[PDB]
């Protein structure tokens, strides 16, 4: 969502974009610079070729039954067995609706063993 | 010899019309056949003899016909080829329309908020929901929350509505295969109790085959939560007229000296206004202190159309006993009957027509409307005429604050 | 360590139609809970709100807070013939135990989903094709009924089979129709030379018929084709050939399509009589 | 080895014996028995509810009925076991999604902690006859308790000390995450998985050696459970 | 609870612009009411006045 | 339990492998490379020659 020279971003449906924010007052200041996304948005993911390439929502495993957070089959948002260096996949920003406003991650794992992580 | 082509269109708007009442085809049809002419100055065919008609394996009669008895598919109307007397072949045939026969409701189910224990009021909840239709596709999805399960007396509402309430919505351009709605909800309930809410999806494909899934969560108040928000007085009033507020909290309002009638003319003076007094509209939810108060405030004011009586109850009669397809013999009668006697037997919805949010400099909530269904009238479904029957009967407002506390009024359209 | 010896929740498959020219499809077939498909059917599963188990709360003092099974991995497809469920031996409970059974039996398989697929997909789809139109692999055999079972595994390998099974049975065959012939029954005053081809007065014609191939859905009930001759509808037996001219003359024929649609298949080529009065 | 989820009546506290049954080769069979004691945990309260369920053939459609916590006999939609391949005969026990709930939970700071429900669980009652025939030989008629060489005495204590139990429930399956026609549902043809050559090999007398009772339980994350059930009409 | 922030931060207010549409171009019912959003989108297709969008209150 | 060409594991009724987790949402992210295990799988340990070799499962 780039900015138009009128002062606001673009009209698109879908986006996204990297925002600064501050909050104090009473409290002493504390800032996040992070990534705001509507809509359904594309992401890329870099790889070696030939590595298998697996791109949930939120956990990888590991349900948490108290707070009634749970993974499930469904929040896999691409896996390839094979890959020729490069991954692309696309994320609805409405899932997990409880977390609009705070971070929510992207887990990326390859060949099993590797574990990263994007807010 | 000449042969005129022959027509057939989806006439079947119950439960909701379709899209294109010429290729996508649901329930009864009505089908126009053309007829066999010799040429003008000939010796003018054998006498009592006429065409044939065939769609797909059935022998077809200009009139009402039934699709159930059909396959899903692709199809076009057939005719035999007959020639004059004299033994002339017909001269030029017509390529009649290729339809498509779709009598099945969508695939609908929920993948969150499954296998449910409780939630708290004020928390937001995500629900997420899939639908799918092999026939002519997904088109319309809404989502709705239900305090009360297996009623179908509408003109009734309980202290917690008792109806489907919507709270999100989508819409498919191209007809695909398959779409997911993902939407949250804040949770809401009534003071210092627990109870069980329905999440409700109900999705229509493009010859108007509707589905409705349900999923069960335990919303329990919160610990703040123990009364309902206060509530001013509010009237709705046209928009040249003025307010005569009543105070009618957590209850729904007959016409009273200022009606509301739909608005079918771009007269901008017989609009329809919702209106909520600001003075009398508080919170009394809270967390002395350390010298600052924690508090609950307002989160919303919300304005929504109720859906007419009359149109629901055919809809939901059409879903419960009358849908052909119940009485077709390639189905599982007792299969579609008890998946939607599960899910049908609701009361008719409230639709979210917007918010009215911070109050005007005159210190009101108020909200503008046509009182026309958003269903109908070209915004999702083409339906003009009647508009007794396609017209909201109840103009409601819900105010809830940041507890999940939430009060309830509004007053019944005059149509 | 961390131990997995669990598989994750039952996956249900689940039977949707496809949109095109060469498919068609009947839910239940008979009152037997049989779904016929011509062409294409698309099988996914119903609830990816499966999670991998065993989950839950860590006990006291772990590692973790929670337990980490090894997560979900997959979901595969699998059609057997039901002829070959005659033998009671074969394992249904302890899912385990019914999914190396299934595997075992096996005759149709598909690939195994990775993932639930685009927005605008099925969760976790395939496609089942058949009939010679079709281009999609794996393809089916007609005249048989399937069961198709779901077998979801986890990342270890621990596989469960699917709590229930679909029925569907593929037929891309369209009917076919036998000839009809028309001969002279009428002597009077001095008989036809040769009633194949002169023909005169009242004469005698016999019908052919249209039927599906055996062991296929059918034809629509109660349906029956229409013969012609030249210009007028001719019913089986006695016809008087003096309500239509002199000429060469053909009986023809209207073409039906089964109960799924099938075009038909073979038709016949009828005899040329000439009609002298 | 194996893992057990326990389970308990809410806020109750009590004694339950686990038991291993072992074959060897001949059809010799043994039962040993160990002790111990289930608590109910601070969050379980309430038994989760149930909504309707019924036991149906596969070619039919369902009756349900609301019957928690019980088993009902046979109602206008009986099931039988099924010998054949006939995939129309098979039997399917299902349970309503929508009614299903477990109120078990741990307000709270703006995120209720709960307990969610854990498994749906299918069995099949083995035979009350074909039992009582197995336990009466096990207690009165094995000629081995007549044996002169053997201690009758101890092989009858050890025995009347594990095997005065009731008929046991088999383990069929998980019906598990509910599927789009809001229905927890599970497939059999109501043979037993101990004969039939899946375990041994008994083929006449269909009655002997089917289940008698098609019957589920619903357990949750607090360890609170609940069972329904339908007899089989055989 | 267990956030990266103890409150929401959503994306925060922007902008406000004013739009003038004929009372006629109302005539077609099939404009959408509903869904404030949507409402938005029926208003931008008809307008035919259109104020340049406002960023600050002002003095 | 090595990788098919497929993307699954093979087929086997006991064996290993290590596999990284990672958890989050609403929590930072935290995570795991274990071995995983299942059935009955074996392991080899080395000692110097004449070294008395004990093994015990969880604790001495």
């Amino acid at each position: 969502l780039t900015l138009t020279n009128e002062g606001i971003v673009k009209d698109a449906d879908n986006g996204w974009r990297r925002l600064g924010q501050g909050v104090s007052t009473p409290s002493d200041p504390n800032g996040n610079v992070d990534i705001y996304v509507k809509g359904t948005v594309n992401f890329s993911v870099n790889a070696a070729a030939g590595s298998k390439v697996e791109v949930f929502l939120a956990r990888t495993t590991g349900s948490d039954v108290p707070t009634n957070d749970d993974v499930q089959a469904g929040d896999v948002l691409r896996s390839v067995a094979s890959t020729s260096g490069t991954e692309t996949f696309s994320l609805d920003s409405r899932r997990l609706a409880e977390f609009d406003g705070v971070r929510k991650w992207i887990v990326v794992r390859i060949n099993g063993t590797q574990v990263t992580y994007q807010p | 010899p000449t042969i005129t082509g022959s027509v057939i269109r989806d006439t079947s708007d119950l439960p909701f019309a379709s899209q294109e009442p010429e290729r996508c085809l649901s329930d009864i049809a009505t089908i126009t056949l053309g007829g066999i002419t010799d040429n003008a100055g000939g010796v003018g065919l054998n006498p009592g003899q006429g065409l044939t008609f065939t769609l797909g394996g059935r022998q077809i009669q200009a009139g009402q016909f039934d699709t159930n008895q059909l396959a899903d598919g692709e199809y076009t109307i057939g005719f035999n080829s007959l020639t004059d007397a004299l033994g002339n072949p017909v001269v030029s045939a017509p390529t009649n329309a290729k339809v498509y026969i779709d009598n099945t409701d969508p695939t609908v189910n929920f993948n969150r908020a499954v296998m449910q224990g409780t939630f708290a009021s004020g928390e937001r909840v995500s629900v997420e929901s899939d639908a799918s239709d092999g026939g002519c596709g997904v088109y319309e999805t809404r989502l709705f929350w239900d305090t009360d399960n297996g009623v179908v007396d509408d003109a009734t509402t309980t202290p917690a509505i008792g109806h489907p309430v919507q709270f999100a919505r989508q819409r498919v351009t191209d007809g695909a295969k398959a779409d997911s709605l993902n939407a949250g909800w804040n949770a809401l309930q009534l003071p210092n109790g627990a109870g069980a809410v329905y999440l409700r999806a109900l999705v229509v494909d493009r010859a108007g085959n509707a589905t409705i899934s349900t999923t069960p969560i335990v919303v329990n108040a919160k610990i703040t939560n123990q009364a309902r928000p206060l509530l001013g007085g509010f009237d709705a009033f046209k928009r040249n007229a003025s307010a005569q507020f009543m105070s009618n909290s957590n209850a729904i309002s007959g016409v009273n000296g200022t009606a509301v009638t739909p608005n079918t003319t771009a007269n901008s003076a017989l609009d329809n206004i919702l209106s909520l007094d600001s003075v009398g509209t508080l919170t009394t939810n809270a967390y002395g202190a350390t010298e600052t108060a924690i508090t609950e405030k307002i989160r919303n004011v919300g304005a929504y159309g109720r859906f007419d009586a009359t149109q629901w109850n055919r809809i939901r009669d059409y879903q419960l006993n009358t849908d052909p397809t119940l009485r077709s013999a390639y189905v599982n009668a007792g299969n579609l009957a008890n998946q939607r006697g599960n899910n049908w037997r609701i009361r008719t919805p409230w639709v979210e027509l917007g918010s009215s949010d911070t109050a005007n400099t005159q210190q009101k909530f108020d909200f503008n409307s046509d009182l026309l269904n958003d269903f109908y009238f070209g915004r999702t479904f083409g339906n003009n005429d009647n508009v007794n029957l396609f017209s909201y009967d109840q103009f409601n407002g819900i105010v809830s604050g940041t507890a999940g506390a939430y009060s309830f009024y509004g007053e019944t359209v005059q149509k | 360590v961390i131990a997995d010896n669990k598989g994750p929740q039952q996956p249900d498959p689940e039977l949707n139609g496809v949109q095109n020219a060469y498919s068609n499809i009947l839910n239940n077939y008979n009152n037997s809970g049989l779904t016929y498909v011509r062409g294409d059917v698309n099988v996914f599963t119903g609830n990816p709100s499966l999670q991998d188990r065993e989950f839950g709360q860590a006990p006291l003092g772990s590692s973790f807070v929670q337990r980490r099974p090894s997560g979900f991995e997959s979901i595969r497809y699998y059609l057997v013939p039901e002829t070959a469920f005659g033998n009671k031996a074969l394992q249904e409970s302890d899912e385990m135990l019914r999914a190396k059974a299934i595997k075992s039996v096996a005759t149709v398989v598909s690939a195994p989903v990775l993932e639930p697929g685009t927005v605008k997909a099925t969760s976790f789809s395939r496609v089942i094709g058949s009939g010679a139109t079709s281009t999609v692999t794996p393809k089916a055999q007609d005249n048989v009924t399937y069961r198709v079972y779901a077998i979801s595994r986890d990342q270890l390998g621990n596989e469960t089979a699917s709590a229930t099974y679909e029925l569907v049975r593929f037929d891309n065959v369209g009917p076919t129709i036998t000839g009809s012939v028309i001969r002279d029954t009428s002597d009077l005053p001095f008989a036809s030379q040769e009633p194949e081809r002169c023909l005169s007065d009242i004469a005698t014609i016999t019908l052919g018929g249209i039927t599906d191939n055996a062991g296929g859905v059918g034809l629509n009930p109660g349906q029956g084709l229409t013969f012609t001759l030249g210009g007028r509808q001719i019913q089986a037996g006695q016809f008087d050939t003096n309500q239509l001219a002199d000429g060469e003359y053909t009986i023809g024929f209207n073409s039906l399509t089964d109960a799924l649609g099938n075009p038909v298949v073979s038709a016949p080529t009828n005899a040329k009589v000439y009609i002298d009065n």
